[PDB]
């Protein structure tokens, strides 16, 4: 099958790097996304294009977080920076079919999502 | 068809074809619509104003001797990318947004963006409804702000073509322009968006009639290379 | 002589391709395309029948057949020209019903309406043509003059009243129905394009209206003018007018079927 | 499913009588309808036929210009119009359903009949070998039918029917198309044939099998019925 | 929970190593010697017309002559494939129907869709009309497939990630098959009617036991959703079709993946798959207006069945005489 | 959430212990079946236009 692995408490003001290790599928043919969940419903954070041409972010983190992935190692990570008082577990995600702009990735075990990690930015 | 029983079978088939013709004539003179929304949006009350775990609902209304069929999805799962392929032939999509919450608005934006760029949902024009305007009007004068959620609200001013307090109009047109910004980013002139400012009304049916009329007229004009 | 000849071949091939294509492919069986099929059929009949006889007459400047034979060729010519013009008018009405008022386009243009239009367009010109020619309606009171002009071919000979009535009907009902429709559609298309921007429509409308006008107008003028002036025009002039009319039928299927991407893709 | 016939009586010669067949309990407007005649001491005979859409009508060669059939689907009624009654049409008339599609069973239901007393070629002929055979309640029985024309068709069907009316009741249906068994009949009847000579066998036997067994051919439209074979 | 996750990982590892050890030689190395089939030419022999909207499903009959089709206008039509006649025309209560099935005895048909109900229609009545006999309710998501076992047992697949076995006489579930993550898209019964396979949107296929109602094996290897599943004539293999434009061939005893059928000129996903009578040819329908025929042993393209819109369903006759296809332009074509 | 993980690990344990065979034997068996039943396939070997009902 397909497995996605994400690796990532910090005093406020800090920055971080959180990745994703995936194998099984062809990484270079899929759109990718990071979704996080507050201790609240999951919210979309930063999709990237197949070659990285298109990058989008939410208003709450625009200008403070940047996401980029490298095809060579089938890994994608977002460089978290300047954190603020962001306590959530950050998952990773993949769009359902290869080669399409559209994507629909719900709390019902969207299969194409990793187990996820927890980040604390509090004292 | 050299036997008597074969001739009777052929006659039965001909009767079936006549009934099918009648059904075809009834079918071609009707317009189907798909209704979408969320739990907070008043899409459950828009239906009632126009008016057992079932999986789909139906509502029929008539205006100027034209029949419209509007289908509301009932008890399904949270995944949509599979049963959305059965609606690639409707006249239009009615989308309802609750722009009086300031929090789930980004969700609605994401939902709209995913619907707009669907491979099977191209050539389908979407009619946008911005519901619960009285709540927004009551929630803007009292002063819960929009700057924290959307950082670009500080550098936005009401456009000159707006047709209207002024803060209410600025917020409404900011939301409307966000949706329109999303919609106009692509589509290469095959489907369009018709935004509206809807309240908790006796004219939604007429607006749907006019928007469908314009959509069909544009499609016919494009078919003949008159546009 | 060859220049006239090529024209017939182009007419025949262009109509045959459209007839076969509409007849065979199953995704092209919508009610509107049967008008195109019928118009292609009548143009094909015209190209197969009237082209060679008029070709022989024009070059020899002298009738070579029976005197009970001309009465048939002229009747068939009038029939087929009238039928083609009526088909063009009905197509214009179809387009008008499509574009201007859409919510009820599919209900209006069911197969029965197209069948009735085809039946009327095939029926009326035939009875009109023939009852006009086989009986002597056009020849009333110009008989002596007709003989003087006649004992030297054949021509769409017309008196002072019959000619003007034929002109009135054939070139004034269909043309009045066509021009008004295309004017009213031009305004709507221009307004819609302006709103979308906030023009290819003019180009295509101008092309097809201009083709019809330049093909048909001069011949009918000259015909309606001749009886009143005193037959002062040369007899050899009318051959060019007839061949302009036949060029219209040559170019008609191409304009009405090969300009559109859907027909090209279906092929 | 039940059919009721009304009318009948005694009619003077040269008069006119109008018979009506009233159906209720099934989708009337989907079935073809027939009229079948039975002389007081003779076998059955086919008279007329109207189809489901009223688009096709046939008549017997005996009566073509005298009789007239009509139907009314709104009210579920079938009519027979007779004029200039002769002294030969003095029999009992039955009302019969029929439906035709791939795999159907025509002539499956018959009416009860009504009596009518009148005061004072190239078609296929069907013949039965015998007229009466005595048997014992438990032995085997075989009945033969013969045809002047091959009932086998090019497609592969052999149109032959067996009816076997009970002595006092209307006819019922046993076998259709030479092999296929009816719905409610016990599964001890069987049929076989070759195209020209046909046989029906009854393995066991009870008190309900007594009656007259008939032969019918559906290959052509004109219908000829088997003479009869009584069982005692 | 961490300990449980660790246990799951070790258990998963103890399976991949075993299958890799048993993997041995592949199908290609052993099947290379055999002479190829060559080329296949198939020609349209019938064209059944009468459907208004697009078609999603069809199913042959056991007598090899009749078939049933379903369409979005709310109509079921039973055809006569020899003479092209129409036998029955059935109007539905709901127009969003996704599947149809035809009973092995020829007495019943079934259909369902975006209403979470499976309906049973009785064809052989004393009256000359087709009427509904039973409505099976209890599912939560849309119905995606349904198959008969006999006149009284039916197996349904739904969008709520569960399969179910019903009892038409009483209309209540007697068994539920849970374990899938995404919505289930298709199922295929076995010739002996003791097992059946399933495909879902979580890119996995499972094998179930009808009698005791529990999963027995799980198959993976696809990258995207599963749209169609067929089952080998022998009974020891099956093939799937996905949204990544690829088809697999899985064993049951070996519990691995055999030869893969894919080409660089296909980008769109597969909607249907089916085998031939002997299992020599595997033919699948695509989204690029076409249908392809593969050699089931050598993964070579042999023949193309060239419809004006998307192809949505296939079917092969019980005696292997013909092949029928449906499409979104509302035409049924019979090839031979 | 211990119930879901418990069910998953029990299912994985059930799937772990199954008898398995060699792949080459399976490939040989499928080829044997395909070769044995090759003459009853109208689609593989075309049938002359006498014993097929879809002619013309
Ligand atoms: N070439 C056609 C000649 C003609 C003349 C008058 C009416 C209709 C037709």
């Amino acid at each position: 099958q397909v497995q996605l692995q994400e690796s990532g408490l910090v005093q406020p003001g800090g920055s971080l790097r959180l990745s994703c290790a995936a194998s099984g599928f062809t990484f270079s043919n899929y759109k990718m996304n990071w979704v996080r969940q507050a201790p609240k419903g999951l919210e979309w954070v930063s999709d990237i294009s197949q070659s990285g041409a298109s990058i989008s972010y939410t208003g709450s983190v625009k200008g403070r977080f940047t996401i980029s992935r490298d095809n060579a190692k089938n890994t994608l990570y977002l460089q978290m920076n300047s954190l603020k008082p962001d306590t959530a577990v950050y998952y990773c995600a993949r769009c359902p079919a290869p080669f399409t702009r559209d994507c629909f990735d719900t709390s019902t075990t969207y299969a194409y999502r990793g187990q996820g990690t927890q980040v604390t930015v509090s004292s | 068809t050299l036997s008597a029983e074969d001739k009777a079978a052929v006659e039965r088939s001909k009767m079936i074809e006549k009934q099918l013709q009648k059904d075809k004539q009834v079918y071609r003179a009707t317009h189907r619509l798909l209704l979408l929304g969320a739990d907070n949006s008043g899409k459950s009350t828009i239906v009632k104003q126009m008016r057992k775990t079932s999986g789909i609902f139906e509502t029929k209304f008539q205006v100027d001797k034209v029949n419209f069929h509007m289908f509301d999805v009932g008890a399904q799962r949270d995944e949509r990318r599979k049963w959305i392929q059965c609606f690639n032939d409707v006249t239009a999509i009615i989308f309802v947004v609750d722009s009086s919450d300031y929090n789930r608005l980004q969700e609605a934006l994401n939902d709209f963006k995913s619907i707009w760029n669907n491979r099977w949902l191209r050539t389908i024009s979407v009619i946008l409804f911005l519901n619960k305007q009285d709540l927004l009007a009551e929630k803007v004068l009292a002063g819960s702000k929009i700057e924290d959620y959307f950082p670009e609200f500080a550098r936005y001013t009401t456009p000159e073509d707006a047709t209207p307090d002024p803060r209410v109009t600025r917020a409404k047109y900011f939301i409307r322009d966000e949706f329109l910004r999303i919609s106009t980013a692509s589509g290469d002139g095959r489907h369009y968006c018709y935004p509206h400012f809807t309240c908790s009304d006796t004219e939604n049916a007429r607006r749907i009639f006019n928007d469908c009329r314009d959509i069909i007229q544009r499609m016919h004009l494009r078919q003949y290379e008159l546009l | 002589y060859s220049l006239m000849s090529l024209i017939i071949l182009a007419t025949l091939v262009g109509n045959l391709i459209v007839i076969i294509s509409i007849s065979h492919f199953k995704q092209l069986h919508t009610p509107t395309n049967w008008l195109l099929h019928s118009m292609a059929i009548v143009d094909f009949l015209l190209g197969c029948l009237i082209m060679p006889c008029s070709m022989v007459r024009t070059v020899e400047r002298c009738w070579y057949f029976g005197e009970i034979l001309c009465k048939v060729h002229t009747s068939t010519d009038i029939m087929l020209s009238s039928a083609s013009i009526f088909h063009l008018a009905f197509i214009s009405i179809d387009r008008y019903c499509a574009v201007c008022d859409p919510l009820r386009y599919k209900a209006k243009i069911n197969i029965s309406t197209i069948l009735v239009m085809i039946l009327v367009s095939w029926s009326l010109p035939a009875v009109y043509a023939f009852g006009m020619i086989f009986l002597e309606l056009n020849l009333k009171g110009v008989e002596e003059l007709y003989r003087s002009q006649v004992s030297d071919g054949c021509s769409p000979f017309f008196s002072k009243v019959s000619g003007v009535l034929a002109f009135m009907t054939s070139f004034y009902i269909p043309g009045s129905v066509m021009l008004f429709v295309y004017y009213r559609i031009y305004f709507i298309a221009k307004g819609q394009a302006r709103s979308i921007n906030r023009t290819k429509a003019a180009k295509t409308l101008g092309i097809m209206v201009g083709v019809f006008l330049v093909c048909w107008c001069p011949f009918f003028l000259c015909t309606v003018l001749d009886p009143f002036l005193g037959y002062v025009i040369p007899p050899s002039l009318n051959d060019a007018l007839y061949w302009f009319g036949y060029l219209n039928s040559a170019l008609n299927p191409m304009v009405y079927a090969f300009f559109y991407p859907w027909f090209r893709r279906a092929l | 499913v039940q059919l009721v016939e009304s009318g009948g009586g005694l009619v003077q010669p040269g008069g006119s009588r109008k018979l009506s067949c009233s159906a209720s309990g099934f989708a009337f407007s989907s079935f073809g309808m027939h009229w079948v005649r039975q002389a007081p001491e003779k076998g059955l005979e086919w008279v007329a036929y109207i189809s489901s859409g009223s688009g096709t009508i046939y008549y017997a060669d005996t009566v073509k210009g005298r009789f007239t059939i009509s139907r009314d689907d709104p009210k579920n009624t079938l009519f027979l119009q007779m004029t200039s009654l002769r002294s030969e049409d003095t029999a009992m008339y039955y009302c019969v359903r029929s439906i035709y599609y791939y795999g159907s069973s025509p002539f499956d239901f018959w009416g009860q009949g009504t009596t009518l007393t009148v005061s004072a070629s190239a078609d296929i002929v069907m013949t039965q070998a015998t007229s009466s055979v005595p048997v014992t309640p438990g032995e085997s029985v075989s009945i033969s039918c013969r045809s002047s024309k091959s009932l086998l068709h090019s497609n592969g069907n052999t149109y032959l029917y067996w009816f076997l009316q009970r002595p006092g009741q209307s006819p019922q249906l046993l076998i259709y198309r030479m092999s296929n068994l009816a719905s409610g009949v016990p599964d001890r009847f069987s049929g076989s044939g070759s195209g020209t000579a046909f046989t029906l066998t009854i393995s066991r036997l009870e008190a309900e099998d007594v009656g007259v067994y008939y032969c019918m051919q559906h290959l052509e439209y004109p219908l000829t019925f088997g003479a009869g074979t009584k069982l005692e | 929970l961490d300990q449980l996750r660790q246990e799951a990982e070790q258990l998963k590892n103890q399976i991949r190593d075993a299958r890799k050890a048993c993997a041995d030689a592949t199908l290609s190395q052993i099947t290379n010697n055999i002479d190829p089939v060559g080329r296949i030419q198939m020609r349209t022999r019938r064209t059944l017309r009468g459907h208004l909207a697009k078609i999603y499903a069809m199913h042959w009959g056991t007598d090899s002559r009749l078939l049933v089709s379903a369409s979005q206008d709310g109509k079921l039509i039973i055809w006569d494939s020899y003479t092209t006649n129409k036998v029955h025309a059935i109007p539905l209560r709901s127009s969003w129907v996704m599947t149809c099935a035809y009973a092995p005895s020829g007495n019943y048909v079934a259909c369902g869709g975006l209403d979470n109900i499976c309906s049973i229609y009785n064809l052989k009545t004393r009256e000359g009309n087709v009427r509904v006999s039973r409505e099976l309710a209890g599912h939560t998501g849309y119905l995606s497939c349904c198959r008969f076992l006999d006149d009284n047992q039916i197996v349904t697949s739904s969008g709520d990630t569960t399969c179910a076995l019903w009892d038409i006489e009483t209309g209540q579930q007697t068994t539920t098959f849970t374990g899938h993550t995404g919505d289930v898209m298709s199922l295929s019964l076995a010739p002996d009617t003791r097992l059946f396979v399933s495909g879902a949107c979580d890119a996995s296929a499972k094998l179930w036991d009808v009698r005791e109602g529990m999963c027995r094996q799980t198959f993976t290897g696809h990258e995207s959703d599963i749209n169609a599943i067929c089952f080998f004539p022998n009974g020891n293999a099956f093939a799937t079709g996905s949204d990544d434009a690829t088809c697999r061939l899985f064993d049951l005893r070996a519990d691995q993946e055999l030869m893969t059928y894919s080409h660089d000129n296909i980008i769109c996903g597969i909607t249907s798959v089916s085998f031939s009578k002997s299992g020599r040819l595997l033919l699948a329908g695509y989204d690029d207006f076409n249908c392809n025929v593969w050699d089931a042993l050598k993964a070579d393209r042999a023949g193309v069945l060239a419809h004006d819109n998307r192809v949505s369903c296939l079917g092969v006759t019980d005696d292997g005489m013909a092949v029928a296809t449906g499409s979104w332009d509302s035409f049924l074509k019979i090839w031979n | 959430s211990i119930a879901q993980a418990r069910k998953l690990v029990e299912q994985l344990k059930m799937e772990a212990n199954i008898d398995r065979i060699k792949v080459s034997k399976a490939a040989a068996d499928l080829m044997a079946y395909c070769e044995a039943h090759a003459k009853e396939d109208p689609l593989l070997t075309p049938v002359p236009a006498s014993e097929n009902p879809f002619r013309e």
